[PDB]
């Protein structure tokens, strides 16, 4: 905070700081463009919305606004964090405490203002040429700004799609390689070469319609596969091939489809990409998914809702994921109940306090 | 490990007043004269006895720069940093002693010296030895001792001699009428480092014994000479300008002249 | 990098009186009749064919090498190979202030790769827009006699050929024109970034 | 100590020492550039934040400042250690004990000052051309400087990304090899060579629009795949191939994608890179991850928070990782509870004291 | 030596990705003569039909009419993968061999020598960690005892170090299953204070 | 990109009196001028053959380069290679108004890449539906003597051929017509997008 | 210097938005081929 | 009636390496602008 004043002047106080320009184009080319970048965010954002929470405040979260439910809110919230590294939540307060409206402001059209002491004073929702200038020079601070970790930038997040932005363009263009190869390719199944007495000679349109009708009827198609095809003088049939037949950038697409899944943190088994068996039997890969890239993400966002929404209340509230009755963690729950349940030496109430039960 | 020539290190930095300054210049403020108070008469007007006219001397705080081009046995970054710090420690030593006004600290030798006994404020005082070539032939070291005792008892609490090596050579070459080495008597003694009870600073940028040269100085340089400087050293590890040569940029800024003209006394080898 | 010559040959430096002797001396029709100034026009055409294939200079004419950006950090190989004594490395700016430099560089002469090779790692940088410009004198010697005589014979084997037959008419010698040139061509194997 | 006093005057007392030149460029090319270097830091920094701690002081750690939570602090802290080998924590102390502000200062813009006796006196936060000069000539010492181990340097860390800086540039350029190969490549599916009566001859633009329209309509595309393609005199069809089809630096990227994961110490199974099965079934590789590169890293930073923050208190506090109810170490907890629980010879209270239980 | 193989084989592939000109083909234009350039009118025509209609992913496979003189020779890139791939992977194991880490712990690829990390972590703390630590701690036990009066021993714990649990299961279940000898007779074996 | 010539060569600058010395017509006849109408008809037919194989200019006549869209964002390499002193980049509009622009464009002289690179990182913009013609005078020199002599010889080897055989009748030199041309052709290896 | 640059650019481009020509700077509306209104066409701006 | 296209940042940068006794700051922003709709701007001519 003491050094906060020094970085603020360099950027320029009172003026909007934009950060990354090409953020909106990674969405259309990397999330609406390829299925791997599409499925990876949809797999996470529909997983963090499904996790229950532990606190009143959750009555706001259950019904944030019209037409945007509890689970639909976090899909919009985490879906901006995975896409552009930043999450925004406007609170509309007709009432003084616990404001009854939440709105995920998209992070394409939002810009920060550094202000005096380096910590932000303005946020600017910029649609068309129109700005809004939300104000942070107050106590309730009407927008929570959830940052992904960015080491070099002081105001935004890193957005894992930016780290995979080369592997998206490999997977977008290798998939479009095979598309435009199926659309721009002339393979013939042969060529009836007609030289003539000279090195060059055309055949007359009388002879040419004769050549079609014996080729149309008697030689093309499945039903004429293999006629013995008499070739008189001058004529010759050179059969062409198609030498790379399968596998046009097949492994570099399948390797880039795994590096996209690597950056968002989904395992290759969940998304459905082919590859070597790393995880075994989905009791691991679903448990690894909710432990390395979902529950760390959800306990970081819920820790920002636990502090931003407590600024509207008087008492501070904690708000964490449940990490109980989330059915992907049952292999960590069998393993912990059967450990203490088999420990017969310590008594009955001495293990209800370990497994989390109210003792009797 | 790459070697280099070992140069002299003693630099007048450790006996002069080193002041960390941050602005463009350092202004020392010295009064030139006395109060002039008289014994009052019992029936007299008795008014406006006098007032010391003050004077601001400006330490300009110049800058020093050396710019080498870099052009895995030994590592250049550490070695060139250990050479350019030595060159900045040695090149400012020449400016502290015989620097002139232009873009560099003016050394204490370049301050319009006046013979002692006719000493005014704007100058430095000297004492003559005798014959112009060297010390006096009849009584050597009389110039040294009256150089000591022609300074002032308040500055001689912590004062030091400033010479180079081959003037301390010519001092230790002084001998009595039997040839017994007035300073450090035997051939087994060494540098006694306490000339006339005062320390000796072998600063190589002093001139040697010549026809009129001021090869021996003596003073409390803590009051006399003020080195005002900034402690850091700029390190531009430059990866541009020339791909072939790194061309590191290193600079230290430093200034200084005399603050007190009474502290330093010089030995003129003339009549 | 324009590299125009400052001055051409005088013409009186060329061995026209000797080339008449390589054309028909000791055997021949007589001295015969040859348009003298024609024979000077075939020597200048045979030297300029061997100045291009060998990248040599052969008469020690004055050059002006005006190029915008330094290729390496410090090296700057000069193209015309047998060099001596940079006249000046004056440095013009985008407006034409033409401030010469007199130190910071030491021409390292060589028939293979003549260089500029500044001291340390700092070679004079270029004013933005203000092309650097190097004037030098490149070649063997001032007169025709200072040349390597095998290269001089490649001129006489070639300038006589342009004299003996005019149009491009057809006609394998052991040391022909081509075999005398190949020890003076520049042998380079770099197609790379440095 | 005594050696340090000599070391200072060699480098220069009172002057800033910068250290690494390229650490601002390895972040953009190695952490925002490739997914493997991105995920590897995110896998560790989100793991050290999840580990609980054992001690008041932790009330500061739970809520350091506005907009920067407990888990968000260590992601910023370890995310600077893995990136640039140095961690920094500014403390703002309005109050004398337990200062209520912590700030992860980024290590790009921080520089040390050796001072007199070799141990540091100044740290310089330099953004733009503007400095701060934090002071270490006092007892509370307002910045904890967490060093990674560096054998050659006396003031900084080694930053594992610097050790993997060759394998990053292989993985960045091999992935960009396949991108620009899919973007700069002209493969044809053939070539209709038209020589003519001469060795060379063009065909007139009347004939050329006839040649396009019989190629556009009747030969290209999926629906025209394999027409018999009559070639009269002069015309000829040479089908081209594409001889390296897949696998452009496929294994050298995948070997470099493993050496990046090798340097930070994550196992290949957790991050999702392909490779031979080293670990078996994720009960090991997650346990190896929280034992070779997380908990040694976390017990080293927590040992520095236990000493820097105790300089603000009167009594010294220990602060260590929990090494209990961290669910990757459950296989080390099954193995130790079933060993002593099955040891029936020693009595009931004699094994509650071994497993860490409150005795009864 | 094995470091300089691994440093230079890894820098081989780096500078190969940075110094390499592969083309995906070459449009050869000979002409009527053996040599002939094409005019800058014709050359900008040749770029614009190559820039627009033939390069890129979206133009992959256009039929590419070649008139007289022109010809397209597609180039390859004959060693594609695996530039010193096994000699790097063999030198990366010999570096790990000298310091004594097993290949499974560090993460290098290779044949399965150790099985399931209960061995390779136990082998690591028995062949190259605990012999190293008991040698340094034996020097601290003697150098620091020179400042004290009484000599002090100082050894690794070799207990509650969680990599040695397979040597601790194996020794507790051996003596715990030996039911013939009594209760205090095996507390003295496993290291417990007897009761 | 049209690249027409503003003015042609004067014809009096061509060395018809020296080409006649080359072809061995005759020395002291009283007629001496029956071929003047045709000798420069083959010199203009051999220069224009070598101006297209080398993309050089050789007489430094004035050009007009009328183009519409810039080839690259800032560079704009000119086709005719040996240039000097680009006169005017007058920027015409969609229709009519022609406004000459100083515009902050430079000229990088080279025999290989005669660029017109801009200094403000973007050449002057182009009114949509309007061309940008560039007047520039490109060539070696004004008179015939300022040429490289080997290229001047390649005109004399070629225009002598057209004088000696009229129709395409078939008929190996060390430095023939072709081997003198080849150090003046443009060596390019880009078929790419940029 | 950042404050004076940010003050200078928002005024230099403000003058460009009004009276700047087409080439080298953004063109302003007052520089465009205007015609009297009633005689209005698309390739112009109208005046009265 | 008037569209402004711009890169919305004031990038500012020090580089002492160009002029070595100096610092030589450099800030840059790029803005482009013309009229979108010609039927949406009218002007007053003070002539007739």
């Amino acid at each position: 905070s003491v050094t906060g004043r020094i970085v603020a002047m360099a950027s320029g106080a009172g003026r909007p700081v934009w950060g990354p320009r090409d953020t909106v184009s990674l969405m259309r080319t990397g999330f609406a463009g390829n299925p791997v970048g599409f499925r990876s965010v949809k797999l996470i954002a529909e997983a963090t919305a499904a996790v229950p929470l532990i606190c009143p405040v959750l009555d706001l979260l259950r019904r944030p606004n019209a037409g945007q439910g509890r689970a639909e809110l976090f899909e919009a919230l985490i879906g901006q964090i995975l896409l552009s590294g930043n999450g925004y939540l406007e609170a509309v307060c007709p009432e003084p405490g616990v404001p009854r409206e939440l709105h995920v402001l998209r992070s394409d059209r939002m810009a920060v203002v550094p202000g005096a002491d380096g910590w932000p004073v303005g946020y600017d929702y910029t649609v068309g040429g129109r700005k809004h200038r939300f104000d942070m020079t107050g106590h309730p601070d009407p927008i929570c700004h959830i940052k992904s970790f960015h080491p070099t930038d002081d105001h935004y997040g890193l957005s894992p799609m930016q780290a995979a932005a080369v592997a998206l363009d490999v997977h977008n263009a290798a998939s479009a390689w095979s598309k435009a190869l199926l659309d721009n390719a002339a393979r013939p199944s042969g060529a009836i070469i007609y030289k003539g007495a000279d090195g060059q000679g055309v055949l007359a349109p009388e002879q040419y319609e004769r050549l079609i009708f014996e080729m149309e009827t008697h030689h093309q198609g499945a039903r004429n596969a293999g006629r013995p095809m008499l070739l008189e003088g001058g004529l010759d049939w050179k059969p062409m091939g198609f030498s790379p037949s399968d596998m046009e950038f097949h492994e570099t697409k399948a390797a880039a489809a795994r590096e996209i899944a690597l950056a968002f943190g989904v395992p290759p088994m969940l998304i459905g990409i082919p590859g070597d068996a790393t995880y075994a039997n989905y009791a691991e890969a679903n448990r690894a998914f909710y432990r390395l890239t979902v529950l760390p993400l959800l306990t970081r966002v819920s820790a920002a809702l636990a502090w931003w929404l407590s600024g509207y209340l008087g008492a501070q509230i904690e708000l964490k994921p449940d990490l109980d009755q989330v059915p992907a963690l049952a292999v960590e729950r069998d393993q912990l109940w059967a450990r203490i349940g088999a420990a017969g030496f310590l008594s009955n109430s001495e293990k209800r306090v370990l497994l989390g039960l109210p003792p009797t | 490990t790459i070697r280099g020539v070992l140069r002299s290190t003693a630099s007048l930095r450790q006996i002069a007043s080193v002041v960390n300054v941050e602005a463009t210049s350092f202004d020392v403020l010295v009064d030139k004269t006395d109060m002039g108070s008289g014994w009052a008469s019992e029936t007299a007007a008795l008014s406006e006895t006098a007032t010391p006219q003050i004077d601001r001397i400006t330490i300009p705080l110049h800058e020093l720069a050396a710019m080498p081009k870099a052009s895995s046995a030994f590592d250049i970054e550490t070695w060139l940093a250990n050479r350019i710090a030595d060159k900045f420690a040695r090149a400012e030593a020449a400016a502290f002693i015989s620097g002139d006004g232009v873009d560099k600290p003016t050394g204490f030798l370049t301050k319009t010296k006046v013979a002692n006994g006719a000493w005014a404020w704007g100058s430095l005082g000297y004492v003559a030895t005798g014959a112009a070539g060297d010390f006096a032939a009849v009584n050597a070291s009389d110039a040294v001792v009256d150089l000591v005792y022609a300074l002032g008892a308040e500055y001689r609490a912590n004062a030091s001699f400033v010479m180079n090596s081959k003037t301390a050579g010519a001092v230790r070459k002084m001998k009595d009428a039997d040839g017994r080495f007035l300073w450090a008597d035997s051939l087994a003694a060494g540098e006694p480092a306490r000339l006339m009870g005062y320390p000796v600073l072998i600063a190589e940028d002093m001139p040697d014994i010549a026809a009129n040269a001021y090869a021996i100085a003596f003073g409390d340089f803590g009051n006399g000479y003020t080195i005002a400087e900034r402690p850091d050293l700029r390190v531009l590890r430059d990866p541009f300008s020339a791909k072939p040569h790194v061309l590191f940029y290193a600079s230290k800024r430093v200034g200084g002249d005399v603050s007190d003209f009474a502290a330093i006394k010089l030995l003129k080898f003339a009549a | 990098m324009m590299l125009n010559e400052v001055t051409a040959v005088p013409g009186t430096a060329l061995p026209v009186a000797e080339f008449r002797d390589h054309l028909r001396l000791g055997t021949g029709f007589a001295d015969l009749g040859a348009e003298d100034a024609a024979l000077l026009s075939y020597l200048r055409a045979a030297i300029a064919a061997i100045e291009g294939r060998t990248a040599k200079a052969l008469i020690s004419r004055g050059f002006r090498l005006a190029l915008t950006a330094w290729r390496w950090g410090d090296m700057q190989t000069l193209p015309i190979a047998p060099v001596a004594t940079v006249t000046a490395l004056r440095l013009v700016d985008a407006a034409g202030v033409e401030t010469p430099v007199a130190a910071g560089w030491r021409l390292v002469p060589d028939m293979a790769r003549p260089r500029i090779e500044a001291l340390g790692a700092m070679l004079p940088m270029i004013p933005t827009g203000g092309r650097v410009e190097i004037d030098f004198t490149a070649g063997f010697g001032a007169s025709w006699s200072a040349l390597p005589v095998d290269l001089a014979q490649a001129v006489f084997l070639l300038a006589a050929q342009y004299y003996e037959l005019r149009h491009d008419g057809a006609a394998a010698m052991p040391f022909g024109v081509m075999a005398l040139i190949e020890r003076w061509r520049t042998v380079r194997v770099l197609g790379g970034r440095p």
